[PDB]
């Protein structure tokens, strides 16, 4: 037995405003006792539909729902930001309850060119021992993106990892930090530490530093 | 709609777990408390329910017989329990509530269980301060280093939540060290950093820490 939800597509890609529909196949006849939902980047989970087409009364009109035979389909007419996020189907005519594989939502928007900005270590932390230099591509698109790291001029290789957020709810665009570990010691000897990004929206590389000596500021 | 689920917990292996999942609201009424898994990452697997009403429970083959539900009709609270607990149990669990006007008509937050032989340790905040290497037109950046903390989850959030536009909390990282780091980022205006006070606030619940850090210039 088992009843398998069989969801379509597994990733999907569109334009803001667009209408987009996702689809979910019942090997066996579940009645229209199909349920529909999203999971948000932070984990909410939220009824969207149930009983195939019956809207949540508190989800928007975008949001609709559909049956033709053994196919479900949920449909979001014009796509916002705020939509971006992993969405499943799951049947609940009978038991064991199944959820489809699910389908992740991207976003595609126009160009943006990320605003770069660069932390020296705080003093606390250096109180500490360590020293994390931290670099930040701010609100970009596309994903893209290449960080490289120079200390006195000198490339470095091994010591930083970079993390990327989920596209942005307000406007679908990325953030990246690219951190820059070191032991104080070690950041204590060099002086300059520089930030080189290169992304489609920059004409040229940008290249952020700051002087340890001069502290954050201008001192 | 909002479920209440208790919170995140660091387990060591061999060892059992128990969750609960109430309602905001004394509710009442015929209801049914459906669970779910989710592995970081992965999709959803339903566990299986309790019915408060008579008692009755019903599991996925998947568990072995590894999860039991229970209720307790004064307070409207469900529980799963899962024993001998393997890294295989490490994921985010979630409680529904169908049957009464609905099909699965509110969930739960989700709860974070960590199955390992590491042992807690509350995180180090560092501020990422505002300065003119991060300041562009009228506006700049600032933010919290979330250093050396475990397991997941940390949560943060600014001013007490009063600022979420531009907020920009990434994913945590697993160091070499076995702990994990992350940082969270805001734009504020250039100009309010003289007057405004801008203060993370962080928690990991795990290990019972809470820290809010004022970020000056």
């Amino acid at each position: 037995l088992d009843i398998q939800m069989t969801q379509s597509p597994s990733s999907l890609s569109a334009s803001l405003g667009e209408r987009v529909s996702l689809t979910c196949r019942a090997s066996q006849e579940i009645s229209g006792y199909l349920y529909w939902l999203q999971q948000k980047p932070d984990g909410t989970i939220k009824r969207l539909i149930y009983a195939g087409s019956t809207l949540d009364s508190g989800v928007p009109k975008r949001f609709s729902g559909s049956r033709s035979g053994s196919d479900y389909s949920l449909t979001i007419s014009s796509l916002e930001s705020e939509d971006f996020a992993d969405y499943y189907c799951l049947q609940y005519a009978s038991y064991p309850r199944t959820f489809g594989g699910g389908t992740k939502v991207e976003i595609k928007r126009t160009v943006a060119a990320p605003s770069v900005f660069i932390f020296p270590p705080s003093d606390e932390q250096l109180k500490s021992g360590t020293a994390s230099v931290v670099c930040l591509l701010n609100n970009f698109y596309p994903r893209e993106a290449k960080v490289q790291w120079k200390v006195d001029n000198a490339l470095q290789s091994g010591n930083s990892q970079e993390s990327v957020t989920e596209q942005d709810s307000k406007d679908s665009t990325y953030s990246l930090s690219s951190t820059l570990t070191l032991s104080k010691a070690d950041y204590e000897k060099h002086k300059v530490y520089a930030c080189e990004v290169t992304h489609q929206g920059l004409s040229s590389p940008v290249t952020k530093s700051f002087n340890r000596g001069e502290c954050g500021a201008g001192a | 709609v909002q479920l209440q689920q208790s919170g995140p917990v660091l387990v060591k292996p061999g060892g059992s777990v128990k969750m609960s999942c109430k309602a905001s609201e004394y509710t009442l009424t015929s209801y049914l408390f459906q669970w779910v898994k989710q592995k970081s990452g992965q999709g959803l697997e339903w566990i299986g329910y309790i019915y408060p009403y008579n008692g009755g429970t019903r599991y996925n083959e998947k568990f072995r017989g590894k999860a039991t539900l229970t209720s307790d009709k004064s307070s409207n609270t469900a529980y799963l329990e899962l024993s001998s607990l393997t890294s295989e149990d490490s994921a985010v669990y979630y409680c529904a509530r169908s049957s009464m006007s609905d099909p699965g008509a509110n969930w739960g937050p989700g709860t974070l269980v960590t199955v390992s032989s590491a042992s807690t340790k509350g995180p180090s905040v560092f501020p990422l301060a505002p300065s003119s290497k991060s300041t562009s037109g009228g506006t700049a950046a600032l933010g919290c280093l979330v250093k050396d903390y475990f397991p997941e989850p940390v949560t943060v959030s600014w001013n007490s939540g009063a600022l979420t536009s531009g907020v920009h909390t990434f994913p945590a990282v697993l160091q070499s060290s076995g702990l994990y780091s992350l940082s969270s980022v805001v734009t504020v205006p250039s100009s309010s950093l003289g007057t405004q006070t801008y203060i993370c606030n962080v928690n990991h619940k795990p290990s019972n820490t809470k820290v809010d850090k004022k970020v000056e210039p």
